[PDB]
């Protein structure tokens, strides 16, 4: 990418902020795809130790 | 103990073997005794097998000091300032032999626990992932729901 | 014409050199003896340095308690700073604030305070607008504000300051405050003072009238940091004395032929003497009335 | 036992360069065998840590305690040598560096409890040490701002990798 | 008392080794340190670095003028460095730039220049004297070795080789103990540089690209603490470059730092030096 | 160092400032006795549902009370001592249903109030309640 | 016509054997950012304008809360550690890469 090291590592780490939608959904896969992604588990750089965690605001 | 010892990452002394290979073994010294049983060993070493290494490596500089001693002993000076004392008592001299070879291979990097047994300075070549990375693009850069 | 900034180092290069040139006449290390003779630790006798030692260095000897009281000293009866070199071996005593007659202490309080203000004044104004300091009139402390005489330019000759104008200055003083810088002294030769004050009429004739009232035409030049001003008399040690300040007022003088004299007014009281928030919004209102000398 | 504290208050050093810091005078004064608890020392001992001498005296002048005394009496001691034997210039300019209490040699007598039953009584001693460093006290450290617990938390976020991978 | 010597002996050493710890000596060089052999240790230098030196050559590149200073007033109570140091710095200056001109044609003569005194400057050629152990060989003053003395007696060692062998083996040899320092780093950790925008701009306009407009193609955040800024350099509307950031201009200005690397051929992805 | 109001005061100056303060809290008072003449805010008639301010008493003591079919209650005093209305909080700025009044009681020494306490009620031009 | 995945979000690719069918070959060229798909970039008369240098010191609980709701932690991360757990951090940590 030819980045520099720290803009390329905050690139790599930053926080993204999901959208979803409620409205005639089912709570539970609503929270199921939630959970993956607070836990940033849709990330190839997960680590539970990486704070790689991102925003989900559901309305 | 992992947890309870220090930790380093694979490395060479200055990039070695990119260039050329240089042998980061620099100084051998041998103290052995003339009269020792426990040296016994050392000073057959020192008759057949140190004549032959030192013609096998000429840039390695070896010191024997013959000196009453009980425990004869080898100390290996490597040319990152490293030092590796050794205790060659009771040994035979093909174990002899095969120590001070090893300590010839070895380099001058500490004997601990190596983490990531692998170590790249180039990780990636096509960018590393990004959360952005296989997202597409949107009209004019729209966020979700933007009343524009 | 010179420009804000360079007009400050130079001045500022010219009070150290000639502190440089009274430390150089004084080589030679000289001891003097000072004869504490107040009413605590009576007849105590310190074998101070020749035109180094300080009055706080008499302190210091002392104990921590007459450093952080200690405002004044009296050298063979007279007023002197508590920085200002000793040259003559003398007798000493420390006057504080509460005192059965503190009076000298308050006038070098209420000195100090107005040319803080004055400080405060010429760093404020803008660049493209012109200011030059008159003097602080001896006002006296039952007044109650210290009154500084600032001519300002023709073009706020019509110009008023707003209530975030004084608080804006009253923050520009408290900085200082915070800054906590020590009150250097300097008696200097009327012509030393003349080429420092050079560009100022005002400051000239004022050099003049104290050259003139002394018979060795040797002045008193005191420093903050930066600022450098003529006195009438010794100041207190540290800014950090200060700890309830106030730009009060504002006022034009009433000739406003040929020039517009501003008196700026300000009260201020001591760590050692800080009173209340009512009293001292009274203190307020009192600072913001008209002083008259 | 061991007299260590006074050996340090016998260490000499190198005559100093004419280019360099003033090395501030460092003074070692203890007492010994002091008739009291070495946690209520310790108790003043943390109470003067990091005073100046004059403020450390006035505490222990107006503090209620027998230690606070020994201690008043201990400092006036150390002032003294301080001005008068390792040239320090003002007696006022003075703090206290190290301030601790340690154990004494201790007494075993008996408590006569009821039936036949027995214990045994500490007459407890202790010492005292202090450090006397000649210059104003240091300042006290400043509470850490909202602005460096934010600076340290993007530091870790920075400093974060990726773990487990090449 | 219990009876024996060997328990009493092992913690004597004990308390032997604790004291060093507690007070650690003095460094003192190798030469006086005890096992040591000059005309040995130069011999192995040669052979172990794959030289032909030349022993007199090689022993004067090693002789510093500060050690025959110190050596008079010893004497009081021969050939320095200064040719061969000269003749191997100049050669290092004309090779590197040789080198690196050859392999990157792209970039202008300042960072060549700049390259070029990253490697020959203080902080790598002391390390590779060190790593080398030209110290435990450098006849000098004062002990540690000042890293000035340390850069002229290695240099003086190129001006040696380049005596004794030819330049182009001395050119190998500066290739591999100097590009090797050069393998892992970019090119802004080593020629520093202020307005990459500006230094873009000048690019562009010398060679008659259009001036780049800077847009904000990818954004995350934005009123939080942590943003996240993919700021794009486009140029008659082509992307030419792009680049994250916490903010808006350090976005940008990394974006700028990202097209100089592409346009001066100093990628992450471009091809490896040839050995 | 620890301060009081009269710490640094003389037997000339404590009376003094003690009637100065007593004077300016009595006109203060006399100052405020004028709601209606000075702007009220638009007064509007009860309807049903509403909800009106309640006031600070300070409890005076108990006494019997006979009402007409003979029948004693014991009553309790509650003196209103200084009932003022402070400040009001709109619906949307409160977190609540309901609009907020605040009312201030005993008027008590702003020597010995704090200093928020005594802006805020030199702002609103009255002596501090307890 | 067909694609096996969609061909707008990472690089364009095509996937093909070789003619003794022994190897795929792989070609993935990189895809651009457009144009029209990004935005454009974001864009006291008499005394000084005096540096507005307000610190206001907030005691520990608002300080935490405050810091919590600035980077979405809990207070937890912001209550400090003893010195048992400060020395025996490591300030001198391994660094590869």
């Amino acid at each position: 990418s030819s980045f520099s090291r720290a803009p390329q590592q905050w690139a790599t780490f930053a926080r993204i902020w999901y959208l979803l939608d409620g409205k005639m959904q089912p709570p539970g896969k609503l929270a199921a795809m939630a959970s993956i992604r607070l836990q940033g588990l849709h990330k190839p750089v997960y680590h539970a130790l990486s704070d790689c965690g991102d925003h989900v605001v559901i309305m | 103990t992992a947890r309870g010892t220090p930790s380093r990452f694979l490395a060479s002394v200055l990039h070695n073997g990119l260039g050329r290979y240089v042998q980061q073994l620099q100084r051998l010294s041998f103290s052995v005794s003339r009269d020792g049983a426990s040296s016994r060993g050392a000073r057959e070493f020192v008759e057949r097998e140190v004549i032959d290494f030192a013609r096998r490596n000429p840039g390695v500089v070896i010191y024997v000091n013959s000196r009453p001693c009980c425990v004869p002993r080898v100390v290996a000076e490597y040319l990152n300032g490293a030092v590796r004392e050794e205790s060659i008592h009771c040994k035979s001299v093909e174990e002899i032999s095969t120590l001070v070879q090893k300590l010839a291979d070895q380099s001058g990097l500490d004997v601990i626990r190596i983490r990531k047994p692998f170590h790249t300075d180039n990780p990636s070549i096509q960018g590393q992932w990004h959360p952005f990375t296989n997202k597409p693009t949107t009209f004019r850069g729209l966020r979700p729901r933007e009343v524009q | 014409q010179l420009s804000p900034t360079e007009l400050t180092e130079m001045r500022n290069d010219l009070f150290n050199k000639e502190k440089a040139r009274q430390l150089s006449l004084t080589p030679r290390t000289e001891k003097i003896e000072v004869k504490h003779v107040g009413k605590t630790d009576p007849g105590t006798v310190f074998v101070m340095n020749k035109n180094i030692s300080t009055p706080y260095s008499c302190a210091m000897h002392l104990s921590e308690w007459y450093c952080r009281k200690s405002i004044l000293a009296l050298v063979d009866g007279q007023p002197w700073d508590m920085y200002k070199p000793l040259t003559k071996s003398c007798e000493i005593k420390f006057l504080t604030f509460k005192d059965c007659d503190p009076g000298e202490v308050n006038k070098a309080y209420w000195r100090s305070c107005a040319m803080m203000m004055g400080c405060v004044i010429e760093r404020a104004f803008k660049d493209e607008y012109m200011v030059n300091l008159v003097r602080a009139p001896e006002v006296p402390v039952i007044s109650g504000a210290f009154c500084y005489d600032v001519v300002l330019d023709s073009k706020l000759d019509e110009w008023m300051p707003t209530k975030e104008n004084l608080r804006s200055f009253t923050k520009d003083a408290h900085a200082l405050i915070y800054k906590d810088l020590p009150f250097e002294t300097l008696e200097v030769e009327a012509k030393v003072a003349l080429e420092i004050f050079q560009h100022s009429k005002y400051k000239v004739d004022f050099i003049e009238e104290k050259a003139s009232q002394n018979p060795e035409r040797i002045v008193k030049l005191h420093r903050i940091g930066d600022f450098i001003d003529v006195s009438e008399g010794p100041l207190i040690p540290r800014t950090s004395i200060c700890f309830q300040y106030e730009v009060s007022a504002v006022h034009n003088l009433q000739p406003t032929q040929p020039s517009l004299i501003r008196r700026f007014q300000g009260v201020s009281l001591p760590v050692h003497l800080r009173a209340h928030f009512t009293i001292w919004d009274k203190l307020l209102e009192r600072s913001r009335k008209m002083v008259t000398e | 036992i061991s007299r260590k504290w006074e050996k340090k208050n016998k260490i000499v050093y190198p005559p100093q360069l004419p280019g360099e810091p003033r090395r501030p005078a460092e003074i070692y004064h203890c007492r010994r065998q002091i008739k009291y608890s070495k946690d209520k020392m310790w108790y003043l001992a943390k109470l003067i840590r990091g005073m100046s001498i004059d403020q450390a005296l006035a505490q222990l002048e107006f503090n209620d305690k027998k230690g606070a005394k020994i201690i008043k009496e201990v400092l006036l001691e150390a002032q003294d040598m301080a001005v008068r034997d390792h040239n320090v210039e003002f007696r006022s300019n003075l703090y206290i560096a190290e301030s601790t209490s340690g154990r004494g040699q201790c007494l075993k007598r008996i408590r006569y409890h009821g039936r036949g039953r027995f214990g045994i009584m500490e007459k407890v001693y202790c010492h005292y040490f202090v450090k006397l460093v000649e210059g104003p006290p240091p300042p006290p450290e400043p509470p850490k701002t909202a602005v460096a617990h934010a600076k340290e938390y993007i530091q870790q976020l920075r400093s974060r990798t990726i773990v487990h991978t090449l | 008392v219990k009876k024996g010597f060997r328990a009493a002996f092992r913690f004597q050493k004990e308390l032997e080794r604790q004291r060093l710890l507690r007070c650690p000596p003095p460094p003192v060089r190798r030469s006086e340190k005890p096992n040591w052999d000059y005309h040995a240790e130069i011999q192995a230098f040669g052979h172990r670095l794959q030289e032909n030196f030349s022993l007199d050559l090689l022993k004067t590149a090693f002789v510093n003028s500060c050690y025959i200073k110190s050596e008079e007033a010893k004497r009081q109570q021969l050939k320095s460095n200064q040719e061969l140091s000269e003749q191997g710095t100049s050669f290092s200056q004309t090779c590197l730039t040789q080198f690196l001109e050859d392999e990157y044609p792209d970039m202008p003569t300042e960072g060549i220049k700049n390259l070029v005194d990253f490697l020959t400057g203080e902080e790598v050629v002391c390390h590779v004297a060190r790593n080398l152990a030209v110290e435990q060989l450098t006849l000098s003053e004062e002990f540690p070795v000042p890293p000035a003395v340390l850069q002229q007696t290695f240099f003086a060692v190129i001006g040696a080789l380049l005596q004794s062998s030819g330049p182009e083996r001395t050119a190998l040899f500066i290739r591999d103990f100097l590009i090797t320092q050069m393998t892992g780093k970019e090119l802004f950790e080593m020629w520093k540089i202020i307005n990459p925008m500006g230094l873009l701009v000048e690019e562009l306009k010398k060679r008659n690209v259009s001036a780049p407009e800077s847009r904000l193609t990818r954004q995350s955040g934005g009123t939080t603490a942590l943003p996240l800024y993919f700021v794009g350099l486009y140029c008659d509307k082509k992307l030419i470059a792009e680049g994250p950031g916490e903010t808006v201009l350090v976005a940008e200005e990394e974006a700028a730092r990202v097209a100089l690397r592409k346009l001066y051929g100093f990628t992450e992805n471009r091809r490896p030096w040839n050995y | 160092s620890g301060t009081w109001w009269d710490e640094h005061l003389s037997e000339e100056n404590v009376p003094f400032i003690k009637q100065l303060v007593s004077d300016e809290d009595k006109a203060q008072l006399a100052s405020k006795l004028c709601p209606l003449k000075d702007e009220p805010w638009p007064i509007h008639p009860w309807e049903p549902g509403s909800f009106r301010v309640g006031l600070i008493a300070l409890k005076l003591g108990m006494m019997p009370l006979w009402t007409k079919d003979g029948q004693k209650h014991v009553v309790t005093l509650l003196q209103v001592q200084d009932c003022h209305v402070l400040k009001y909080t709109s619906k949307e700025n409160c977190n609540g249903k309901m609009a907020t009044l605040s009312v201030g009681g005993k008027t008590v020494s702003r020597f010995r109030k704090a200093t928020s306490i005594l802006e805020f009620y030199r702002e609103l031009g009255l002596p501090p309640k307890q | 016509t067909y694609s096996p995945l969609p061909d707008d979000y990472n690089c364009n690719v095509e996937l093909a054997l070789t003619s003794d069918g022994r190897t795929i070959v792989c070609y993935h060229p990189s895809v651009d950012i457009p144009y029209e798909h990004t935005k454009p970039i974001p864009r006291d008369q008499v005394l000084k304008t005096r540096l507005e240098e307000k610190v206001e010191h907030l005691e520990e609980g608002p300080m935490i809360e405050q810091l919590s709701k600035m980077f979405f932690t809990t207070k937890h991360r912001w209550y400090p550690h003893g010195r048992y757990h400060r020395c025996r951090k490591n300030l001198n940590p391994p660094k590869d890469r």
